[PDB]
RNA sequence: GACCCUGUUGAGCUUGACUUUAGUAUGUUUUAAUAAAUAUUCGAAUAUUUAUUUAUUAGAAUAUAUGGGGAGUUUGGCUGGGGCGGUACAGCUGUUAAAAAGUAACACAGCUGUCCUAAGGUAGAUGAAUGAUGGAUGGUAACCAUCAGUUUAUUAUAAGGGAAUAAAUCUGCUUUACUUUAUGCAUAUGACUGUAUUUAGUAGGGAAACCUUGGCCUAGCGAUCCCAAUUACAUUCAUUAUGUAUUGGGUGAUUGAAAAGUUACCACAGGGAUAACUGGCUUGUAGCAGGCAAGCGAUCAUAGCGACUCUGCUUUUUGAUUCUUCGAUGUCGUCUCUUCUGAUCAUCGUA
RNA sequence: AAAAACAUAGCUUUUUGUAUUUACAAGAAGUGAAUUCUGCCCAGUGCAUUUGUUAAAGUUGUGUAAGCGAAUGUAAACGGCGGGAGUACUAUGACUCUCUUAAGGUAGCCAAAUGCCUCGUCAUUUAAUUGGUGACGCGCAUGAAUGGAGCAACGA
RNA sequence: ACCAAUCGAACUGUGUGGUAGCUGGUUCACAGCGAAAUGUCUCUCAGGACAGCAGUUAUUAUUAUAUAGGACAUAGAUGUAGGACACUGUUAUAGUUAACUAUGAGAAAUCUUUAAUUCUAUGGAAUUAUAUAAAUUAAAUUUAUAUAAUGAAUCUAUUGUAUAACUAGUGGGCACAUGAUUGUAAGAAUGAUGUGCAAAAAGGGAUGAACCUUAUGAAACAUUAAAUAUUCUAAAUAGUAGAUAUUAUACCAUAAAUAUGAUGAAUACAUGUAUUAUUGUAUAAAAUGGAAGAAGAUUACUACUUUUAUGAGAUGUUUCUAA
RNA sequence: AGUUACGGCCAUAUCUACUGUAAAACACCGGAACUCGUCAGCUCUCCGAAGUUAAGCCAGUAAGAGCCUUGUGAGUACUGAGAUGGGAGACCGCUCGGAAAAGCAAGGUGCUGUAAUU
């Protein structure tokens, strides 16, 4: 699958369509200070373990999350796309008959 | 289980007609839900201006 | 045949014989208003604005008129009881519902009647459907009706 | 009922099942003072090593590794009995299916966790597949003209449906593969999902009417808690944390626990809802007979046999089903002894 | 359930020179008197020996662990020890060619308590044998201290 | 193997009235009313919850200007039996100058076609006059909303209809008639429509959960249905004719391919040869002593009609008890 | 009474052969200085009026093919309700109701709305 990397679109806080530019999507990396963190790090202190890890999955590919982003507003949106195994960006186009 | 029977359909309509069928009554019409909410702005204004 | 949209239709959704193709200019042409009785009945030619298949065929009345849609109410059975149902669908696949013009021109001519009663003092002699009961008399002629003897007849193989 | 099956009932035992622990190995910090030597870092800080007596009860607190020597617990469901095999455990098309709607089988033939910045949107132009007759090298089959050509061709894919001034092939231009108020249909007593429709904006194609909320339509569908990102704001002050809204990370047993075996040393509650033996309905298999007559018999179908086909009986083999017995109806063979059937091995009478 | 099971002497491997006891001693394992033998393999799993990855605590700051991984030995440690084609009246193949592997069952032994087809083939024992004994071997699935071969004495 | 008649973890007291989706039991009378064995979800299949079926109490009348497991009149939807070889799949042979013409066979996943049946909708409201709008149009021009007036119009039945609140049992079903799928077949397995047994009395099928007559308090008298009239056993051995075989049952408790006889039967042909209809015998073999219900019957068997009589909480007449 | 511009229903309006039409109209027809389009003024686009009714449009003929309609086929095939009717079975017969197609004959070959011109 190619994917452009600029699309013109409707801004909400400008109200008008207007150039944006177009990347990935990546997870960042979590933090310790986040509540979910604080619980787990007290009850992890007895013997044995006590939350489930999920053990058994059968998926292969992930979606797709994309990142406009309005130049006047420096204000990000975020889209979404089908599943795909080969995701390339900024290809080159196809070649009609060739 | 023993291979017990999967299931059918006798006597559904002999538990319906028990009590007769009831027939829901369609009310005043321009009440249902899924007016033209621009036709209905209109129908106010002139009801206020009426009385 | 798993439970879809649009399931179990190869002769309710196949377009007939020698008739194939986009239809007509007097479909457009119509207009509907609230309180008609319309019917309901697919053209597989276009697939914006289809219903499901167990509307077709079914009379309801209109309520609603929008850019794009028409709202009919009609009446659904389930399990006990007889539900209201509202669908919008597409003008190609409507009809103007006959059946009520023999009766709505019986509406209007007895309207005259009381009318015309009006100015003498005579009782109304409506106008309601006639009615069937036991066989009437008649009159038959001998003078040019013979009649025939009929009887039995043998048998014949037909080879 | 000890055999067999069920129970979200147990126990003894093993191990590359899950989660841990006694014991033990190795770091760091605590350790008597003194003098000297050596090394490593920049007069100073670390480390190593020797000597004396003024200490010398011999240990303590943490971290990583090893650890069936031990300790708890688990080891799906459907099923013509269970196991082995398959998934009929989630989605989609045609037939079963009996001219409104609805409908079963470890019944029939199949498909799905993909592909696409164009295979999406719009304007314009256009006789596709093939056949006939001809044209230097040119042949069954290279390219060019003429005539015919009702859908045979194509439309990403399973099957069904649709489309001939075309939804197909080309040429141009673009990113509606948008943001916000309300409602319906599968469909319900009911979540998640797919898909039609509306109020107000901002855009593309076109002379304009008009078309456009991803693929011509019916499939490629995932909650609570937690983690990451985006947009608004909230407190004496900075940074951080917590809240509301939207997406992504996922459970294929697909409306969703975190999980390997064995018991012939075995235990408990139950089950004829369910097997191993007898009985019962059936006769594929087994056994015993019939009808017709191509031919064999030195010529002659029927002295004696009989191919290709066709119609039956019996309960005497072996199967198919699970109606009665699981708070018990003692299995194979042999020894002894009585009685019964004709489809007669001799003995009796005929042909 | 008295045996073909256990034990036994005999044979072999291993740990310890700071033992109230002191290596002709003290702990841990396998086979099973005597006679004759004890073949090949360290790729896998273990065991031993020797120079990329990895926690905490401390210091203005910085640096340094064992273990895992890699190399070399070890099978009387756990264990393992193939298949197809042509070639000297018929027939067979001393000899040759070829896939791979860690190595391709040697000395011996047998339808044996170990052979499904199977009541294997030949001889002998009997009037008559699916029994017994002696020979044969492409051995479903024999085989060397997980010991192979063997009977003098002894046996409810 | 042994550790006090106990050992693959001894014996005594406590936590303890340990937990059980699993077996067993659950105590007085009469009266009113009366079911389900089906759909969806479930580490769910010997169990649960929601929906359906039931009971109790309450308020209210043009929601009789209304309703109906009905009919009639009108307007419609559909692709199953039958039909066809014209499209898709298939098949045997002869002709004429690859194309046309004939006689034959066909379809669960084929259609130029197309019934009986099943189902949806209308059978009372409509017109006139005046007004309102911020919708809509080139426009009083349409689309909508008010107020006033003008009305009972298809046959039959129903004196009520409608609305709330609270709560139990059940979720293993089986049989007959009609029509189907798998299987050689089954008192086999699994679906569709109606009615039953479960939970239903009496009379008849000799006996039998489901077959045939048939609606329900305690009794007496007359009339029938289903079925029967030699005797057991209440009720006429009340008629025409044929059957020679120990003949004779609606569900129902078996008989075939095949070979041959007989009628004062029929038609064709030369008293007889051919067919057709009715009917008899052979084919026809089993395990303790046997089943038309039995004794027995040839006028107690079989076929077709009319009278008479017997015979059910059925149906009529009289007495009495239940809100 | 026919044509010509917009149409509605979409074969009685299609297909293959021959034959005919006065006026007006509709066509064929003559060319690329400009707008526009190609390899090619073939098509499309833009200016014209010498010639021609040969074709197209319109109307006719055919024991013509195709479509539309009436009769026969036929009370035949099939089917809703029923009985202690018949058969070893496969199935068939009866009572009260509903009711077909394919063929085989006879006949037909567009109807129409608003406007303009002879
Ligand atoms: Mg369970
Ligand atoms: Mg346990
Ligand atoms: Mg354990
Ligand atoms: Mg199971
Ligand atoms: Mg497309
Ligand atoms: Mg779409
Ligand atoms: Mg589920
Ligand atoms: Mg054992
Ligand atoms: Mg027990
Ligand atoms: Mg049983
Ligand atoms: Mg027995
Ligand atoms: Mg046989
Ligand atoms: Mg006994
Ligand atoms: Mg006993
Ligand atoms: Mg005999
Ligand atoms: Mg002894
Ligand atoms: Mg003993
Ligand atoms: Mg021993
Ligand atoms: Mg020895
Ligand atoms: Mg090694
Ligand atoms: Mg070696
Ligand atoms: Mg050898
Ligand atoms: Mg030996
Ligand atoms: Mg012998
Ligand atoms: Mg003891
Ligand atoms: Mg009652
Ligand atoms: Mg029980
Ligand atoms: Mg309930
Ligand atoms: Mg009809
Ligand atoms: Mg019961
Ligand atoms: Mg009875
Ligand atoms: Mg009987
Ligand atoms: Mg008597
Ligand atoms: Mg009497
Ligand atoms: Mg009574
Ligand atoms: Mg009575
Ligand atoms: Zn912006």
């Amino acid at each position: 699958v190619n994917l452009p990397k600029v699309r013109r679109t409707h801004c909400a806080h400008c109200n008008a369509h207007t150039v944006h530019k177009v990347s990935l999507y990546k997870k960042s990396k979590d933090s310790e200070i986040v509540s979910g963190a604080r619980r787990y790090r007290l009850k992890q202190k007895t013997i044995g373990q006590t939350k489930p890890i999920l053990k058994r999955k059968a998926k292969l590919t992930k979606k797709i999350m994309l990142k406009l982003e309005c130049p006047k507003c420096k204000k990000i949106q975020q889209k979404v796309c089908k599943r795909a195994k080969h995701v390339v960006m900024g290809g080159e186009k196809k070649r009609k008959n060739e | 289980m023993a291979k017990k029977k999967n299931g059918t359909l006798a006597n559904k309509n002999y538990k319906d007609h028990r009590n007769g069928i009831k027939r829901q009554k369609i009310g005043k019409l321009l009440e249902l839900p899924g007016v033209n909410q621009k036709f209905l702005r209109n129908m106010k204004y002139a009801r206020e201006g009426l009385k | 045949s798993a439970g879809g949209y649009r399931r179990k239709t190869r002769q309710l959704l196949k377009q007939p014989f020698r008739k194939h193709g986009t239809p007509g200019l007097s479909v457009y042409l119509a207009t509907y208003r609230i309180g008609d009785y319309v019917t309901i009945s697919i053209n597989p030619s276009i697939h914006k604005g289809m219903p499901f298949k167990y509307y077709h065929g079914r009379t309801g009345r209109v309520f609603t008129v929008n850019p794009k849609s028409v709202g009919v109410v009609l009446h659904k059975k389930v399990n006990g009881r007889l539900s209201v149902k509202t669908i919008f669908v597409r003008v190609e696949h409507l009809k103007k519902y006959k059946g009520r013009d023999a009766f709505l021109e019986r509406v209007n001519k007895n309207n005259e009647i009381l009318k015309e009663a009006r100015e003498k003092g005579i009782k109304l002699e409506y106008i309601r459907q006639k009615e069937e009961g036991p066989r009437e008399e008649f009159i038959l002629n001998l003078d040019e009706n013979k009649p025939v003897k009929v009887g039995y007849e043998p048998f014949i193989k037909v080879y």
